[PDB]
């Protein structure tokens, strides 16, 4: 499965 | 999830301009798609594994072509294993690799090579310093 993204850059 | 950076930071308006990439896409390193966007060519299998093969052996695609959709971009100047760049007339391609991802851009006149490739090398190296 795809990685869960990190998180939404500033 | 994955669709709000395609939507939120690749498809974002570039820097002053009112442009934008014309499409977008994120795929993982062993070519399945992650998010993509509603205008991304629809690829066939076989150009996925071949940009996925320029990056483990670099300039295997310059003298033929790399393909999208059945699109031939004449492929320019890029980043061993980590950038392939693509040139279509007027528009281009930019794939950027990271760790566990491919960050594909796609723009057409006016934009620029080098803005089509800001937004996709940006974005790869914030997946970088994250660690993927």
């Amino acid at each position: 499965p795809p990685p869960p993204p990190p998180p939404p850059p500033p | 999830s994955w669709q709000t950076y395609v939507d939120e930071h690749l498809m974002c308006d570039i820097e002053g301009t009112g442009q934008h990439l014309a499409s977008a896409a994120i795929f993982g390193t062993d070519g399945n798609v992650w998010a993509k966007s509603s205008s991304f060519p629809e690829f066939k299998p076989d150009e996925i594994n071949a940009i996925i093969k320029e990056f483990s052996e670099p300039g295997a695609l310059a003298p033929t072509g790399l393909f999208l959709a059945g699109a031939k971009y004449m492929v320019i100047q890029g980043e061993p294993g980590a950038v392939i760049r693509g040139k279509k007339g007027a528009g281009g391609i930019c794939i950027k690799k990271t760790g566990q991802a491919m960050v594909f851009g796609i723009y057409e006149e006016p934009v620029n090579p080098g803005q089509c490739n800001m937004v996709v090398e940006r974005l790869g190296d914030y997946l970088v310093d994250q660690g993927m």
